[PDB]
């Protein structure tokens, strides 16, 4: 019952700012801290602070003084992250967790909030339908030139969830590309119509791709 | 001045016991650690609270396996049967409070492969470029790799039978499971594409090729 969910992938511009949320659940907010973690280059893990939200007693990292500012809304029951005057170095997963008031384990943590800090032109997906070359087939989806990330793809909507591969991204020029298959039988493709459906909320587009033989 | 040593990357032999170490700063010898399990594009997880003298207070979801010791300085993790699972970065934490300032301090973390563990070869996927991408004269080919482990492929095209450096854009892998996944791209114009008799995804595993082609003539 007891999670933390972070705010969605933020794109933020250099020398700009910008909050992440971390609303709790399934507990009482005032009786628990809640810290602030930096996913680190490589491997590792980077401190960044902890908010009493009952009192709004703030500690942190002296390299996050001026940097990071946690506030806690009682109401909301949200623990806010602001990270100020971002240069590509704050581009991270940063991670709300739990602890106790004792000082002790980081017992639950939120999913991670992605923050990308570029000056590149967010650019929609060109999409295209892969049908399959020359009783069950392979379709695909291609997504070219996008940035930045997330994008968000599924089939007919997520309604066709058995058989889905999407494979990782890759990144060149400032611009990403991805592709994703799903395997169907002959009876269900082509008699049915079924589309990748590529969502990029950055540049507010939603495409539906049909595949035709 | 609180500051957890651990070792960059550790390697057991599969089934065998791991024991992982987090040397304390000689200051704070008497300290509890917490210790984390962080695998990839994954929250961290808390594994256990480790006091002074042996007490393990081993999280939620942490199986028998999981174990904790401590000697002086030095707090160890005790996996019993180093499984597949395991594999990932272990980091412990520490917490302090001098006066009414509360700190909390990550090790580097330890990076841990399990070896003498059976392979699964990449199978192979590819695309040709759809007619509207030609319509664009311009003509990408997706090679999809999945079903491997563990995570080191490198991807290579050739064109009937020379490699082409120029517009291959391969990813990292990424576990899926308990094997890993990555796609590969040749961007050629749709001459290129049409010109050729084949092109090919060449794909390097553990010292076995797997190559999957296309022809452009279908």
């Amino acid at each position: 019952q007891v999670q933390l969910q972070q705010s969605g992938a933020a794109l933020v511009r250099p020398g700009t700012s910008v909050k992440v949320s971390c609303r709790a659940s399934e507990y009482a907010f005032t009786n628990y801290v809640i810290e602030w973690v930096k996913q680190r280059p490589g491997q590792g893990l980077e401190w960044i602070g902890v908010i009493n939200p009952g009192s709004g007693g703030t500690n942190y990292n002296e390299k996050f003084k001026g940097k990071a500012t946690l506030i806690a809304d009682k109401s909301s029951s949200t623990a806010y992250m602001q990270l100020s005057s971002l240069t590509s170095d704050d581009s991270a997963v940063y991670f709300c967790a739990r602890s106790t008031y004792y000082s002790g384990a980081l017992d639950y943590w939120g999913q991670g909030t992605s923050v990308t800090v570029s000056s590149a032109k967010t650019t929609a997906p060109s999409v295209y339908p892969l049908a399959p070359v020359c009783s069950s087939v392979t379709l695909g989806c291609l997504v070219k030139g996008y940035f930045p990330e997330p994008v968000t793809l599924t089939w007919n909507s997520g309604s066709l969830s058995s058989g889905v591969h999407t494979f990782p991204a890759v990144l060149q020029s400032d611009l990403y590309t991805l592709s994703s298959s799903v395997t169907v039988t002959s009876s269900t493709w082509p008699s049915q119509s079924i589309t990748c459906n590529v969502a990029h909320p950055a540049s507010s587009t939603k495409v539906d791709k049909k595949i035709e033989p | 001045q609180l500051v957890l040593t651990q070792s960059s990357s550790a390697s057991f032999s599969l089934g065998a016991s791991a024991k992982l170490t987090c040397t304390l700063s000689s200051q704070h010898s008497t300290y509890t650690i917490e210790w984390y399990q962080q695998q990839p594009l994954k929250p961290p997880k808390y594994v256990m609270e480790l006091k002074k003298d042996g007490s393990h207070s081993t999280g939620d979801g942490i199986p028998d396996r999981f174990s904790g010791s401590s000697s002086g300085a030095d707090r160890y993790l005790s996996i019993s049967n180093i499984q597949p699972e395991d594999e990932a970065i272990y980091i412990c934490g520490v917490g302090d409070t001098i006066k009414e300032q509360f700190v909390y301090v990550f090790g580097g973390g330890t990076k841990v492969t399990v070896l003498g563990q059976p392979k699964s070869t990449p199978t192979l996927t590819v695309f040709p470029p759809s007619s509207e991408e030609l319509k664009e004269n311009k003509a990408t080919l997706v090679c999809l790799i999945s079903n491997f482990s563990p995570s080191g492929v490198t991807v290579a095209w050739k064109a009937n039978g020379t490699p082409i450096t120029q517009g291959v854009d391969t990813s990292n892998p990424t576990k899926e499971g308990n094997k890993f996944m990555a796609s590969s791209f040749l961007h050629l114009t749709s001459d290129q594409w049409r010109s050729h008799n084949s092109f090919t995804c060449q794909v390097t595993h553990e010292g076995d090729t797997v190559e999957k082609s296309l022809s452009p003539a279908e």
